[PDB]
């Protein structure tokens, strides 16, 4: 089996910057008789399926833009990226298309970085249709922050509640490369009863005091 | 516009084995070399297997011969992956793509999500999220389901922009996904919003319409 080694494992650039990937095969992906080097590039974007971008080394297939462009011949190839942008965030595989099996390297990610940005924060206080079926969630989203890390607090007239509580984060955005959040709290129809005021806190570098939204359950 | 399809997210139960499946839509299988490739949860992509429907041989990685068997039905245009005795390490996303030199481009399938697992199929609740009595931004909450993926899009696909959809998390080993819209305040309540949500798996769909509360 060839064995296809990529790096870095990640790469932290800046929208505009240029980057450089590496994949070393090891063993000849250079064909005498063509004169063909079989290494191919492939982009995953979150959530999509992969992307060709490059046969034989460098032939761009259709569509691809040119800011990709793939060098190397032999056992050391390289890509790179000109003026990363947004919607370049995603993982980079190589792949051996010289002999078989025809394996992959293990990828190269592209995260971004940028201008720190407060989250914007919503509640929502639980739905008739799930008051109904005597359950109760409180969802509120904390969204197009940046950098990621964020603390969110849930309280019940006042106190902090944990139990109940899932959190979740988007990728950056392909469009702004901020995050996301959405924090959701389930309680049984009663417990949401016994109770009127909930908040929802979040505390993010941005800020020096909490962004704080809040509900009455009657109202 | 020509394309990939496949089929459609299974739960197997481990012992088990299943036939996923691939068809070309506006161009014909002898056409391409139909390639195989398996995706595991956070891990990177692995190569299964190529096929070649002009003669029906097909090679494989030593590694899913003895699992993995294409087969290919030219008069439907459609190739298939049996895969058997399956487990939990074969819980993944499987694609399946092809080189095609008139458009100079590989087209990629959506994969076929399959889980193993001995758990039931269980179809989600979904509630529609309106804000509390310029901007104001709505959501969906589906909840309770089994197994993943699920596909939220909103007013069917039209409203995407400034949409956001978050990965599902377990708990109860059953899913929960919510998905939040931002728009221009006058838009809502005046043009109305739906949550589309589909779960394959089940074969179940649901429409959701966010009215003011």
């Amino acid at each position: 089996d060839i064995v296809m080694t990529q790096s870095p494992s990640s790469l932290t650039v800046t929208t505009g910057e240029k980057v450089t990937m590496t994949c070393k095969s090891s063993q000849s992906l250079l064909n005498s008789r063509t004169q063909k080097n079989y290494l191919t590039w492939y982009q995953q974007k979150p959530g999509q399926s992969p992307k060709l971008l490059i046969y034989w080394a460098s032939t761009r297939e259709s569509g691809v833009p040119d800011r990709f462009t793939g060098s190397g011949s032999g056992t050391d190839f390289t890509l790179s990226i000109s003026g990363v942008q947004a919607e370049d965030l995603a993982v980079y595989y190589c792949q051996n298309n010289y002999n078989y099996p025809l394996t992959f390297g293990a990828g190269t990610k592209l995260e971004l970085k940028r201008a720190d940005a407060a989250p914007t924060v919503s509640i929502f206080p639980p739905s008739s249709e799930q008051l109904t079926s005597g359950g109760a969630s409180v969802v509120c989203f904390l969204n197009n922050f940046y950098p990621k890390d964020i603390n969110v607090k849930w309280k019940i007239d006042g106190s902090e509640r944990q139990n109940g509580v899932l959190n979740s984060w988007t990728d950056q955005d392909s469009k702004d490369s901020t995050y996301s959040m959405s924090s959701t709290l389930t309680l049984t129809k009663d417990e949401y009863e016994r109770h009127n005021s909930y908040t929802c806190e979040a505390t993010h570098k941005t800020s020096t005091s909490p962004i704080v939204k809040s509900f009455n359950r009657n109202e | 516009e020509v394309q990939l399809q496949q089929s459609g997210a299974e739960l197997v139960r481990p012992g088990a084995s299943v036939k996923l499946s691939c068809t070309t839509s506006g161009f014909n299988i002898k056409d391409i070399y139909i390639h195989w490739v398996k995706q595991r949860p956070e891990q990177g992509l692995e190569w299964i297997g190529r096929l070649d429907p002009a003669n029906g041989y097909t090679k494989y990685d030593p590694k899913f011969q003895g699992k993995a068997t294409i087969t290919v039905d030219t008069s439907s245009n459609t190739a298939y992956l049996h895969l058997s005795s399956l487990t939990s390490e074969d819980t993944a996303v499987y694609y399946c793509d092809g080189y095609y030199s008139y458009y100079d481009m590989d087209y990629w399938g959506p994969g076929t999500s399959v889980t193993v697992s001995s758990a039931k199929t269980t179809a989600p609740s979904v509630y529609p999220l309106a804000p509390v009595c310029s901007s104001v931004t709505l959501g969906c909450l589906v909840k309770g389901y089994f197994p993943e993926p699920v596909t939220l899009t909103w007013n069917s696909g039209s409203l995407s922009s400034g949409v956001h959809t978050f990965p599902a998390v377990l708990q109860s080993d059953l899913y929960t996904l919510s998905s939040s819209v931002t728009v221009t305040s006058s838009t809502w309540p005046s043009q109305s919003i739906t949550c589309n949500v589909a779960h394959p798996a089940s074969s179940t769909k649901v429409d959701k319409k966010i009215e003011p509360r």
